[PDB]
């Protein structure tokens, strides 16, 4: 199951999310930092 | 009968490009010495700029089933879809591979694709997949078929990236279609006969001079001229001419009487051409065009015109033969015949005459592969070291 | 086993080591008692 799942997940790289799509990808650490900033900001974190 | 690509055939992997809303075919190229990184070469403007297929031709040495390759890694056949193939670069002698050392073309996941000297490992091996459902797994691949290639090592597609202003080949998760055109088939080649892409010497009918540019007195204007010279130039590199046809597909086919082609000097890298002054001169690849650089071999000196022959897809018939087929070079557009200007190390200038003298017979000698490779290596080294010298001077 | 080697290689290519080191290096906010002494705990599900 793991081999099949990894193969499908790499056949379609969109599932990794914008940080790790591979094009213009800021990176997992940059995504975490931006998510910290978003969670601290009320406007983005909440619908408001 | 549709030809089916089998092993030991020479092919070029080409793909389409959509820069600024136009379709432009590009072939995969890589030069052995120096950078192993591959690059694309434009074959869509053969009318405008000659395409260098000598660094684009790959040969299908070995192809095996996936499980057979796995067993072999743990320890003249046809192709079927899903097979694991091995590609050897003809000029370099090295194999295509996934470099696994990305240049980071803004694609962090992608890997570079280049040439590897050793066949060991699954990096060199490639598995072919059908482009669409019309081709199914296990079907034998037609010559006109498209292909999808996946690296055995990284499970990445041979991909064309538009991210940079310059198009790049790379191993990427995105899939890109590739089409292979049969350059030549080795088994059907007729021995001792002139073939497309051959590196040859134009030995003059007097057997004591050959067509060559002047020696390397470091003068580019001196090199640009053409003359007949005898002696050691017959065994030197300045007398090597590469015979390039006007066809991208089936380039490695038997040459035809009355067939347009381009004669390129190997060492200088410049194409033989005829000026508006009826002057034999070498011009650059950029400004080399079909009209100026077209030349052909004619069976008889007499001016009978065979009109236009119909192009044939295949290895062809063997008619021009090495060492005995007396040829008279005739410019296709002007219709003139090549002959010695007779300014009389004879150093007889070559002029492009309207009717030609009686001694216009030219014989062809097939240069050895070692010598041709050495000549191209010399050209590449010259270019690199001139760039380096100019940079240091700057 | 070659397939295991290959799958490890794919995952290593997918995720760089430095990104993981940085995410681990990201610190945690400490809930603090107030001047009253009541512990001011931010919603743990809100943040990192």
């Amino acid at each position: 199951n793991a081999n099949v799942v990894v193969r499908l997940l790499i056949r379609r790289p969109e599932c990794f999310g914008p940080a790790l799509r591979g094009e213009g990808g800021n990176g997992l650490l940059a995504a975490m930092e931006e998510a910290i900033k978003i969670a601290e900001d009320p406007s983005r974190d909440g619908p408001s | 009968e549709i030809q089916f690509l089998r092993t030991d055939d020479e092919v070029v992997l080409q793909c389409t490009a959509t820069i600024h809303k136009e379709q432009q075919k590009l072939c995969l190229a890589a030069e052995g010495f120096g950078n192993r990184l591959c690059f694309l070469e434009s074959t869509s403007n053969s009318k405008n700029v000659p395409p260098d297929l000598s660094i684009c031709t790959f040969v299908l040495e070995q192809s095996l089933s996936v499980r057979a390759l796995q067993e072999m890694l743990a320890n003249h056949r046809t192709l079927l879809y899903g097979h694991a193939i091995l590609l050897r670069h003809s000029y370099s002698g090295m194999y295509l591979c996934c470099l696994s050392t990305s240049r980071s073309s803004t694609d962090k996941l992608a890997f570079d694709v280049g040439l590897q000297e050793d066949t060991t490992g699954e990096a060199c091996w490639w598995t072919i997949h059908p482009a669409s459902k019309q081709r199914s797994e296990g079907e034998k691949v037609r010559v006109g078929d498209d292909l999808i290639l996946v690296s055995v090592s990284s499970e990445r597609y041979l991909h064309l990236s538009y991210g940079n202003g310059s198009l790049h080949v790379d191993a990427a998760f995105q899939q890109t279609l590739w089409s292979v055109a049969p350059i030549s088939s080795g088994s059907e080649a007729a021995q001792g006969y002139l073939i497309g892409g051959d590196v040859l010497r134009l030995l003059h009918g007097h057997m004591d001079e050959c067509l060559t540019v002047p020696s390397g007195e470091h003068g580019e204007e001196q090199r640009r001229t053409v003359h007949y010279e005898g002696g050691a130039v017959s065994v030197h590199a300045r007398s090597l001419w590469r015979l390039e046809t006007l066809r991208v597909a089936w380039s490695g086919s038997h040459i035809r009487w009355g067939q347009p082609f381009r004669l390129r000097h190997v060492t200088t890298g410049k194409y033989l051409s005829l000026m508006e002054d009826k002057n034999l001169l070498l011009m650059d690849k950029e400004k080399a065009d079909v009209k100026s650089t077209a030349f052909t071999f004619r069976s008889s000196k007499e001016k009978l015109d065979v009109g236009v022959r119909k192009e044939v897809d295949g290895m062809g018939t063997s008619e021009i033969k090495y060492g005995d087929s007396v040829c008279y070079i005739q410019h296709v557009d002007t219709g003139l015949w090549l002959t010695y200007q007779s300014v009389d190390s004879i150093q007889r200038k070559a002029i492009m005459h309207h009717e030609g003298h009686m001694d216009d017979g030219i014989s062809l000698s097939r240069s050895q592969h070692e010598e041709s490779r050495t000549a191209r290596v010399i050209r590449s080294t010259v270019f690199l070291f001139n760039r380096f010298i100019r940079g240091l001077d700057a | 086993k070659g397939e295991a080697i290959r799958i490890r290689s794919i995952l290593r290519s997918l995720i760089p080591l430095g990104d993981l080191v940085g995410v681990i290096s990201i610190a945690f906010q400490m809930p603090t008692i107030a001047k009253d002494g009541n512990v001011v705990e931010p919603d743990m599900s809100a943040g990192f």
